[PDB]
């Protein structure tokens, strides 16, 4: 157990590494109200505009 | 063949799209042209929405923004 | 483009909080080096090089690999040429 | 309008590479940096036509600039080195055994 | 990600078409064809504006066939393609039930 | 990649063949084309040997100078071949037998 | 051979890059040909 | 306006390198320049023209003009010039490049007065987007290999020159050895 | 708006895992050399780092006052810099990426090429030549070892098509690209080793040693924040490696019980090995001489990257294996 | 001007280059191609399309004053 | 070997035998298993004899270089007109390596990438000659550049050396700025690179006009970097200080061989592509300003080498009398006028390589040459009125013809600046030649024998040059051709 005690510092940084990429995820998906792609192009801004106008619209 | 697969899928929606892009674009199109014609009236010899260009070969106006579709 | 902005932001906030830490206590000759930059310059070229032609392998043909190898062959013959002459020692 | 204002700004760093060179009398590495001054400005302008005219030459020939920059900068650099050496100073009066 | 207007019309979008894409493909590869031929053909817009309006009337029928011939696997596959920016290998379980129902 | 193999200026002689295979035209070498390869190959071994002397590496000298002219010999015989095979050199013996 | 025996013990890395190296362009240069030629 | 404020600092930045008092300075305020060029290519959209820059220029170039700068400890009143006496000439020379800018500006490149809604977009070449960097290497390497290979000529002379001017080997320093027998095998000794 | 938030969630959990990074290494060099690291500054010594971090802020400072303030003063702001923005790019999972940059290799390679000057303006705004001397050697070694990573990186894009880390581990998903480059892996970890000055080629921390350092004249903060950068650095190519060689945030065999797991558990843990053999490499080994790792960078690790480009290239061109 | 697009597609007015370039190999005399060439410098600059709507503009502006 | 580089086997084989030599060299200069030998002479035989297979390579494959037309038209393009221009060029190279082996080992110049850089240069021109768009222009521009810049450096410890190489560097590296932001005008008001296309857009429209203002600057900065690479009074500054700090091998090959490619060049990119009657005002003031100002200056000189640059500067002003006026007269009269200059420099540098031995430096070193080397003193006279324009020799054949062409030019105010500054000009090489002939010196300075190689070379130059007059039917022949068959 004394290595898992020698490990535990380890563990804090695993932890922090963890809260940064999850807490990015969930504030982009909060703003955005989808989560982030990451294939995304020229084709995929237009259509993503696109679609937002045409929701617009329709409500 | 998963991006083969993707670009497949936009490939097939691409005619529908273009449609209401080119109808959007006629409409706006028709717009600027009562626009330049109610405001272009006055002056003779000016006609409505001439081509600088020759031969047709139809181009899309000119934006004078530099690679406007990236943003 | 579109996805730089968020780097500009991150590089202010950097500085934000750099210039924060900085003033938290304030509340209370030899040629060798130019031997070394110099091959560093010419093999920052390669690499410059190498990425288009690693990124469009599929398109280019064994055309453009033959052309690529042919590249390194002219200037694989300069690092033989440093590893001769003792430029890489020191 | 963006046309307009990369070629006003391309020509001005040219303009000041020049004003470089002519303001640096006693100053030879600041002429040199002048030079690349130059350079850069002429990259940018290749770069900036290559996208206003939708053709992939300015790209290509602006690439092979960059490498010919660095090539001729290596060698220059070289060229103060030894000079600096042979001299013991970089000061231009010592420059001047030709005439 | 709603797929569905208020009085059952279907939004065009983009989430629904990524979706319908290989129904829209089977069915009317024709005048598609025909339209990117007019296209090709002449790039003006207004010169063939009818091949994009038939192009138009498939897709939207299409997309109201399909609508009311499943509706939950349906609404199911545009909103996980909604939710995944139209990624089709995150939604794999939605869309083999929206194949089930619709055959191509 | 796409390759055009016509030249600018036409063939003033009966062509066998446009685009000839490398293997076909080292074997359309006749006697005078080993004979151009063995003079270049025997004039850079000598001019090789001759010219290490001094150095004191005459093995090298006579190596270095024979990878040259083997290089150099076997370039002109098979440019004088291909030359021959695409009608741009009398090849009257070649065209007999192709006749 | 001893020379060159000798040369791998001096030097093994030059020795295993130049390896790879052979490798690397053997393959395209004949497995490659006869690759195609197979199909 | 972001397009402004990067040539307004890009012209500081080249004004500070002209007129710097201390080449160390000079070659910071380089490499700020260079900065401002590359934050000008991400905004016309040449990513990899702009990393590039970044690479070589910010990092290659730039460090040997540092290193080489900090090496030679430039002393000032070595390098040291009133600027006053050359201010008629830099102006008269910068004036009538201006004016030629001027002129060209006047005939060819036209700017357009005040556009959105009026952007067609064709959605045919947006299927699968190219990249600068995939368009830049399918080019240059399939139909224009000539071009590529010709400066590796010109880095190959660009090394043999360097090499041929700043070498200098030690004379009499002795160089350690690895390839010892007490490295290789080591018999072990003793004294009996 | 919430790009903010997003920075700022990366920036301060990055400051704490470097705290705790330290904090571990510590611990694990002691627990190697039979000892046990710090353990009375809270419980197991997880308050060690707060201490240390009070303890420099609550120091009084001290001006070298070396004509020189301004650039004595930024260039641990710069490499701070360099590293949070180095970070701004890599990714955790399938979305979390602040900029999905298409070229975000070359954003790396870039990045890592601006590192250099921070640690040469600080030896030459210093008043002391051999701080000068030290920070010239350091820039060069980096610069060294920078172009074997640059190597390395283009065998990686040589490998996967794309250039943007998420693209790279989505190719990853099938062999995760250690297992076929093993040994350019194992290349890539000691350049990474000695482009951070970290384990053997470790010239700046040869302070005992006559090399000295680049550090000798900074201050407590100035020393601090060339620290923060330095362990943020490493944190960040421990990252580059797993991304690069082990997937990132893909399990093992994909068996579902191993699906359950989030992913950024999996980029954690394998971050985290990384940094364990970091500080077990640092531990285990000796260092080498300033001219020795010169040699072996210049004359060892370049060969073997451009030959493991150049046969990577031939077996991808050769057979349909290319995407 | 090659054909080479700044994305990987057709260049702009590469079919206005073919069109000019045609004209001037089939042609008796250089000034045939005048309204080619005139074409082809439009595409590249814009100058006759931006001089019309810098004037629209301007009788647009001067009606409002 | 794949059939299309059937059109680039001398350049191959020249670069290959440049690999080879760099290699052998290197491999056999860092050796301990001797005792470090100077390969500079073995390394520079080997260097002729590849210039030798490669210019019998190019000699023999005349129709086998127009192989692959249009694959290789992006790059360049090769005709009559660059076959003869590159056998010239490599005619040349191989003539001052030749008559350069003395200075090396007597000099203890022992560095064969001396050799080497003579190699891939000449390989640049060689690409320079054929190139026939707006890249490879630049990129074999720089290569050259590049290997001229090292050249003139190589001497690391002599202040001359160095100094000359810094001024070398420092002012070809804003030519080349110039020129770059010529080509960048050109392309971004043009849309294109490609020699062609630059001929089919400007054809048909002057440059003078308020369109075509980018064309127009683009066209003159790029006419100003081609006459900073011929040494044009304008932009000259660099060629004396150069031609006099380098070492005199080096001189003797940046005098001979840069002049016939940048002016090939210069007839592909300028008489072809962008002819118009602007450019021939260039260049005419640039011919005005160089004869004038090169005859001045070198009636000032009192070192042979400065001389000999200014020289030089004048008879380029001269070859751009000949482009200045710009018809088929015209080039085929810059065509003679580069092969007579070109013979009568090769000439003139052997003779001073020859001189180098007890290391000549003024006029008046070469004083009472009459007496201890006679045929020496009569073949320099010899080369001294052939600079002249005296009739019976070659070079009053190119100066006659330059004015014939600049008579039917209508340039009469050209013909008069032209002739007057050959009458001015003619003062100092009689001087030189009163120097050995005339004046009866207290102390005199002994010259040591040539070398064969030398001498072989100073004997057949001199044999062209004093009976040249017997018979120009080939030369002018060729010329002719080579006008013509510059547009067809
Ligand atoms: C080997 O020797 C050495 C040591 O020994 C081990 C050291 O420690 C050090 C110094 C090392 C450090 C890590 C000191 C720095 C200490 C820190 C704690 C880093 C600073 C971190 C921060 C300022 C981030 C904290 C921010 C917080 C908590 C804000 C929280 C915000 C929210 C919760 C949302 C909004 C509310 C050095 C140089 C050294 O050389
Ligand atoms: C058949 C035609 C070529 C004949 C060449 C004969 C030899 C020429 C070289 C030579 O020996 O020079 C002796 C001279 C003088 O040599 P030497 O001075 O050592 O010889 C006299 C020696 N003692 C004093 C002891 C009696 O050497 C040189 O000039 C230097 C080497 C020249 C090498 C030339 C190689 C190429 C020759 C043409 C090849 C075609
Ligand atoms: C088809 C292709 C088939 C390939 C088959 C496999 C071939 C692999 C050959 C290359 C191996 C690359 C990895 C090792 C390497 O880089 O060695 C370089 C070199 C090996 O050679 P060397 O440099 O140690 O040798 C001494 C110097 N000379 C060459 C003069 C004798 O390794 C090192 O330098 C080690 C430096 C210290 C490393 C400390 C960290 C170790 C971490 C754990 C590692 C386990």
């Amino acid at each position: 157990l004394r290595w898992m005690e020698a490990v535990l510092p380890l563990g804090i940084i695993a932890g922090m590494l963890c809260v940064m990429g999850n807490a990015q995820y969930y504030i982009h998906k909060a703003a955005h109200g989808r989560p982030k792609h990451i294939g995304n192009d020229l084709w995929d801004v237009a259509m993503e505009r696109r679609d937002k106008k045409l929701h617009e619209q329709a409500a | 063949a998963l991006k083969e697969e993707k670009y497949a899928a936009r490939r097939s929606i691409l005619p529908v799209l273009q449609a209401e892009e080119d109808e959007r674009f006629v409409r706006e199109w028709h717009k600027y042209l009562a626009y330049e014609a109610e405001v272009m009236k006055d002056v003779p010899g000016w006609k409505v929405g001439e081509s600088v260009y020759n031969s047709g070969r139809w181009v899309p106006p000119a934006s004078g923004e530099l690679r406007p579709d990236i943003w | 483009m579109l996805e730089f902005a968020p780097i500009c932001i991150y590089l202010v906030i950097s500085l934000l909080v750099s210039l924060i830490l900085l003033g938290l206590p304030f509340l209370f000759f030899d040629i060798r080096f130019y031997l070394v930059s110099i091959l560093f310059i010419i093999f920052d070229l390669e690499v410059t090089f190498f990425f288009p032609w690693a990124v469009s392998l599929n398109k280019i043909d064994l055309f453009g690999f033959w052309s690529m190898m042919a590249f390194l062959l002219i200037l694989t013959i300069g690092f033989l040429y440093e590893w001769k002459r003792g430029a890489l020692d020191w | 309008m963006d046309l307009i204002k990369y070629f006003t700004f391309s020509m001005i760093i040219f303009i000041l590479g020049i004003w470089g060179i002519l303001l640096n009398r006693r100053n030879i590495l600041i002429m040199l940096m002048s030079i690349e001054l130059m350079l850069l400005a002429v990259n940018s302008n290749f770069l900036v036509f290559s996208v206003s005219l939708d053709d992939m030459m300015g790209q290509l020939f602006a690439l092979l600039v960059l490498t010919v920059a660095a090539a001729e900068s290596a060698i220059g650099l070289a060229i103060f080195v030894i000079t600096f050496r042979v001299r013991g100073t970089i000061a231009v009066e010592f420059i001047n055994s030709i005439q | 990600a709603s797929a569905v207007d208020a009085s059952g019309n279907p939004i065009p979008s983009s989430s629904v078409l990524m979706a319908s894409s290989k129904h829209i493909g089977i069915r009317c590869h024709s005048e598609n064809l025909d339209f990117l031929k007019c296209k090709k053909k002449d790039p003006n817009p207004e010169k063939c504006l009818d091949k994009g309006r038939d192009v138009t009337r498939c897709v939207l029928g299409l997309l109201k066939d399909l609508h009311q011939k499943c509706t939950k696997e349906m609404d199911d596959y545009v909103g996980c393609m909604y939710y995944h920016t139209n990624e089709f290998d995150l939604c794999r379980k939605e869309q083999q039930a929206f194949e089930k129902k619709c055959s191509l | 990649m796409n390759t055009d193999i016509t030249a600018s200026t036409k063939p003033e002689y009966p062509v066998v063949d446009r685009n000839p295979p490398f293997t076909k035209v080292v074997g359309n070498f006749s006697t005078l084309d080993y004979l151009r390869f063995v003079t270049i190959t025997g004039v850079s071994v000598t001019v090789g040997y001759l010219s290490g002397i001094k150095p004191g590496i005459r093995g090298p000298s006579m190596v270095t100078g024979g990878l040259i002219g083997v290089m150099g010999g076997f370039m002109y015989a098979y440019q004088n071949s291909a030359g021959r095979l695409m009608g741009f050199f009398p090849n009257d013996d070649e065209v007999a037998r192709h006749n | 051979m001893e020379k060159l025996k000798m040369f791998v013990v001096q030097e093994p890395v030059v020795a295993a890059s130049c390896l790879i190296a052979g490798f690397g362009l053997f393959l395209p240069a004949v497995v490659r040909p006869i690759l195609d030629s197979y199909q | 306006m972001i397009l402004s404020v990067l040539f307004s600092l890009a012209l500081v930045s080249g004004l500070m390198v002209v007129r710097a008092k201390n080449p160390v300075h000079s070659v910071l305020f380089f490499i700020l320049v260079f900065c401002d060029t590359s934050g000008l290519l991400l905004l016309l959209g040449l990513d990899f023209f702009a990393m590039i820059f970044l690479v070589v220029y910010i990092g290659a170039i730039a460090v040997l003009f540092l290193f080489v700068v900090m090496m030679f400890h430039i002393q000032i009143a070595e390098i040291h010039e009133e600027v006053l006496r050359y201010l008629p000439v830099s102006g008269i020379i910068g004036l009538i490049l201006w004016w030629e800018m001027f002129f060209i500006l006047d005939n060819e490149t036209i700017p357009l007065l005040p556009t959105t809604s009026l952007i067609y977009t064709v959605y045919a070449g947006k299927v699968r987007s190219w990249t600068n960097l995939e368009t830049l290497g399918n080019l240059l390497y399939t139909y224009y290999f000539v071009w590529f290979l010709v400066p590796s000529l010109i880095l190959l002379v660009a090394m043999i020159g360097a090499i041929v001017l700043t070498m200098h080997r030690t004379t009499k320093v002795k160089r350690q050895d690895v390839f010892r027998r007490n490295a290789i095998d080591f018999r072990r000794t003793i004294m009996r | 708006i919430a790009v903010p938030a997003e920075i700022l969630g990366i920036i301060l959990p990055l400051l704490l895992g470097v705290a705790f990074l330290v904090l571990a290494e510590r611990k694990v060099m002691a627990f190697v050399q039979r000892r046990k690291g710090p353990d009375v500054v809270g419980s197991f010594g997880l308050l060690q780092p707060l201490a240390d971090g009070l303890k420099l802020i609550l120091k009084e400072p001290i001006s070298p006052s070396s004509a020189n303030f301004f650039l004595f003063r930024m260039a641990p702001v710069a490499t701070f810099m360099l590293s949070l923005v180095a970070w701004a790019v890599v990714p955790f999972d399938y979305g979390m990426v602040l900029s999905d940059s298409n070229i975000g290799l070359l954003y790396l390679f870039a990045i890592s090429s601006l590192g250099v000057y921070g640690i040469i303006t600080a030896g030459w705004s210093s008043n002391s030549k051999y701080a000068f001397l030290g920070a010239l050697r350091s820039a060069a070694q980096m610069v060294s070892y920078e172009v074997s990573i640059g190597l390395i990186l283009i065998t990686v894009l040589i490998c996967v098509g794309s250039c943007n880390l998420s693209e790279i581990v989505m190719a990853q998903k099938q062999i995760w690209f250690g297992i076929p480059l093993f040994p350019v892996l194992v290349m890539f970890f000691i350049s990474c080793l000695a482009e951070t000055n970290r384990a053997p080629f470790d010239l700046p921390e040869a302070e005992a040693e006559s090399v000295a350092g680049y550090n000798v004249e900074y201050s407590s903060m100035g020393f601090a924040l060339f620290f923060l950068g330095e362990y943020a650095n490493m944190i960040l190519m421990s990252g580059l490696c797993t991304s690069l060689s082990l997937g990132g945030w893909l399990p093992i065999l994909d068996l579902p019980i191993f699906k359950r797991i989030p992913g950024s558990i999996w980029f954690s843990i394998k971050v985290i090995l990384f940094l364990f053999l970091y500080i077990w490499v640092r531990a285990a080994f000796p260092r080498y001489r300033y001219d020795q790792l010169m040699g072996l960078g210049w004359k060892v690790f370049l060969p073997l990257s451009l030959a493991w480009v150049v046969a990577v290239s031939g077996v991808s061109v050769t057979f349909p294996w290319l995407p | 001007a090659s054909g080479w697009g700044i994305t990987g597609n057709k260049g702009r007015c590469y079919d206005f280059w073919m069109d000019f370039s045609e004209c001037m190999s089939r042609c008796r005399e250089p000034k045939d191609c005048g309204l080619l060439r005139e074409d082809y410098l439009e595409c590249l600059h814009h100058s006759k399309e931006f001089q019309r709507r810098n004037r629209i503009y301007k009788e647009e502006q001067r009606k409002i004053r | 070997m794949f059939n299309l580089f059937l059109a680039v086997y001398p350049e191959i084989f020249i670069i290959n035998a440049t690999f080879i030599l760099l290699i052998h060299g290197v491999v056999f200069s860092t050796s301990k298993k001797y005792d470090y030998p100077p390969l500079v002479s073995n390394v520079g035989w080997l260097g002729l004899l590849s210039v030798l297979i490669t210019l019998l390579l190019l000699a023999a494959g005349a129709p086998l270089l127009t192989i692959a037309h249009l694959f290789r038209n992006n790059f360049f393009r090769r005709d009559n007109f660059t076959y003869f221009c590159q056998i010239l060029l490599l005619l040349s190279t191989a003539g001052t390596i030749s008559m350069c082996f003395d200075f090396f080992e007597q000099e203890r110049f022992d560095a064969f990438e001396f050799i080497v850089l003579i190699l891939l240069s000449t390989c640049s021109m060689l690409f320079m000659i054929s190139a026939y768009d707006l890249i490879a222009m630049y990129l074999a521009i720089e290569l050259q550049s590049l290997c001229f810049y090292v050249m003139a450096a190589s001497k690391r410890k002599s202040e001359f050396s160095t100094e000359a190489g810094l001024k070398y560097l420092i002012l070809g590296a804003f030519s080349s700025g110039i020129l770059l932001f010529g080509c960048s005008m050109i392309y971004g008001s043009t849309g294109a690179t490609h020699f062609d296309q630059l001929a089919k857009i400007l054809t048909g429209y002057e440059l003078a006009g308020a369109r075509s203002s980018g064309i127009f600057m683009g066209i003159l900065f790029i006419a100003v970097g081609s006459l900073f690479k011929i040494t044009a009074v304008p932009f000259h500054m660099w060629a004396p200080d150069i031609y006099e700090g380098s070492p005199t091998p080096v001189t003797a090959f940046l005098s001979i061989a840069p002049k016939i490619s940048i002016f090939a060049n210069i007839l592909r990119v300028f008489i072809y592509g962008s002819y118009g009657a602007t450019l021939q005002q260039i260049f005419c003031f640039c011919s005005i300003a160089s004869m004038i100002l090169g005859a001045l200056a070198a009636m000032a000189q009192t070192k042979v080498k400065r001389l000999l640059a200014y020289s030089s500067i004048g008879h380029v002003g001269y070859i751009c009398i000949g482009f200045s006026c710009g018809t088929i007269e015209g080039i085929q009269s810059l065509l003679i006028g580069i092969f007579i200059y070109a013979l009568m420099t090769i000439d003139a540098f052997a003779i001073v390589l020859a001189l180098r031995q007890t290391r000549v430096k003024y006029i008046a070193d070469l004083g009472a040459l009459a007496k201890t080397n006679p045929i020496l003193a009569i073949t320099f006279s010899i080369t001294m009125f052939s600079y002249v324009g005296i009739p019976p020799l070659a070079g009053f054949c190119s100066k006659f013809y330059l004015f014939f062409a600049a008579l039917g030019c209508g340039a009469y105010f050209l013909a008069s600046v032209g002739v007057v500054t050959s009458v001015i000009g003619c003062f100092y090489y009689i001087r030189l030649v009163k120097r050995m002939f005339f004046d009866t010196p207290r102390t005199w300075i002994l010259y040591e024998p040539m070398d064969r190689d030398k001498s072989l070379l100073l004997a057949m130059t001199s044999s062209f040059i004093t009976l040249f007059f017997l018979y120009p039917s080939p030369l002018f022949s060729v010329t002719h051709q080579m006008a013509l068959s510059l547009y067809l």
